[PDB]
């Protein structure tokens, strides 16, 4: 599952969002 | 060669009750005059177990100005707890203001924001089912993950 919380948000910081 | 360049955050949404609204004076360097409407999005990471599931709190529009170093203050409610799972909502999320000019993002402040109970019984040890009642956002000023980039203000 999606236990490595950080790296998910770390994706949508660097350019996932937009 | 960029129209804003957003400098300070003062973030005042520091850990407080979920359903507090997120609060972010930010201090932005209006680099050159504007056209367009200044597009600053706050984007709650809905689930840190799905990033698709990013939320929108508030979207401020700040109109053409000519320049100016100067600081505004954000605030947006809380997103959908229902949207967030279990990992996520007693756990670590991501809240990034993209500053959007003309649809076009550059900049992004991923404040992490750590959800953890309020009550210290609940901090002790943590309700298997996430209480965004009971929920307290400490928005890791720690941590500002703060991703710029460069885009076109103009039709070049």
């Amino acid at each position: 599952g999606a236990m490595g919380k950080d790296i998910q948000l770390a994706r949508r910081i660097r350019g996932e969002r937009a | 060669m960029a129209k804003v360049q957003v400098n300070n955050v003062v973030v005042l949404d520091n850990p407080s009750p979920f359903y507090n609204p997120f609060q972010f004076e930010i201090t932005f360097e209006c680099i050159e005059d504007l056209s367009e409407d200044l597009e600053w999005k706050i984007i709650y990471v809905g689930s840190a177990e799905s990033e698709e599931y990013d939320q929108v709190l508030d979207s401020v529009l700040v109109g053409p100005v000519p320049a100016g170093r100067h600081m505004f203050v954000f605030q947006a409610d809380a997103p959908n707890p229902g949207l967030i799972p279990d990992a996520d909502a007693v756990g670590v999320t991501v809240v990034l203001i993209t500053c959007t000019y003309r649809g076009q993002e550059f900049i992004r402040v991923g404040y992490y924001v750590n959800n953890e109970y309020t009550e210290t019984e609940l901090r002790e040890n943590p309700p298997v089912k996430p209480d965004f009642s009971k929920l307290q956002r400490n928005i890791l000023a720690s941590n500002p993950r703060v991703t710029r980039f460069h885009i076109n203000w103009e039709d070049n």
